[PDB]
């Protein structure tokens, strides 16, 4: 990155970190860091099942880390020609940098567009916590059947779900519960159609076919609205 | 649209 | 020559910052 946007970084690390300066004085220009090793993008053989294909996609994910820095290194316009935004993941896999939940997104698209019986379509949620509300998306994932998710969060319980669940409900149950564990009450899902598994494709991600209502759906009318979701989806 | 990234 | 030593100092500036950012993600993700 230019060099203006370098020193917003470290500027930004000096107001949100205790001993903010003293953090890029250690780092900034030191000569014995760890080298990263750059992460090898997963490639699949045609024996290897889609589950076990998508635990290798979200290691690689996984390895490039959650961005703590405070700085995006990605810029995401989600409306974007798909083209584009896979474009960019690529070059995600060519910087290895640490990403956040919407690349992360992004990047499970782009390793998964290898996988035409699996379908992916983004689910986003808004959650509220200590007066405040917060943001976070992951890729849901449906193989035989079965719904699953990829993504990235800094909790463990936010992002990966194997593809075992045997309705989109149980899976944004699953979701609910974790967000309820850390104390969030989850306001609103937002769910996406199909994503195009061609990478050249120059339509849109659809992020919000479906906006859902938590609290004013009510609990039965809550997973309803999923099933119908999940039935759009199916056709 | 509302509320920080998680 | 020229190109070849304006990509290896590309390189090395992206490779340089790149230490740096998962340093500081380290130490953020402690913090």
């Amino acid at each position: 990155m230019d060099e203006a946007t370098w020193e917003r970084m470290w500027k930004h690390v000096a107001k949100i970190h205790p001993d903010g300066e003293k953090v890029a004085q250690r780092i900034r220009g030191a000569t014995d860091l760890p080298k990263i090793p750059i992460p090898s993008v997963p490639t699949f053989q045609p024996s290897t099942p889609v589950p076990e294909r998508l635990e290798a996609v979200q290691r690689y994910i996984r390895e490039l880390q959650y961005n703590h820095t405070g700085t995006q290194f990605f810029e995401i316009k989600k409306s974007r020609p798909l083209t584009g935004l896979m474009d960019l993941a690529k070059e995600m896999t060519k910087e290895a940098l640490p990403i956040k939940s919407l690349e992360a997104v992004i990047l499970g698209i782009y390793l998964t567009n290898s996988m035409p019986t699996l379908e992916r379509f983004p689910i986003s949620f808004k959650t509220y916590f200590s007066g405040n509300y917060f943001r976070h998306i992951v890729l849901g994932v449906n193989f035989a059947g079965r719904y699953g998710a990829l993504g990235m969060s800094r909790r463990e319980d936010l992002m990966y779900k194997p593809p075992a669940f045997r309705t989109l409900s149980e899976l944004v149950l699953d979701f609910e519960a974790a967000y309820g564990r850390c104390w969030h009450v989850l306001k609103k899902v937002k769910l996406g159609q199909s994503v195009s598994h061609d990478p050249h494709s120059v339509e849109q991600i659809e992020w919000k076919h479906s906006v859902l209502d938590v609290e004013r759906l009510g609990r039965d009318d809550f997973r309803k609205e999923l099933e119908r979701h999940a039935r759009d989806m199916r056709l | 649209e509302e509320g920080e990234e998680y | 020559v020229e190109k070849a030593k304006q990509k290896s100092a590309q390189q090395e500036l992206k490779q340089r910052q790149r230490a740096e950012i998962y340093a500081l993600n380290r130490v953020m993700t402690e913090l």
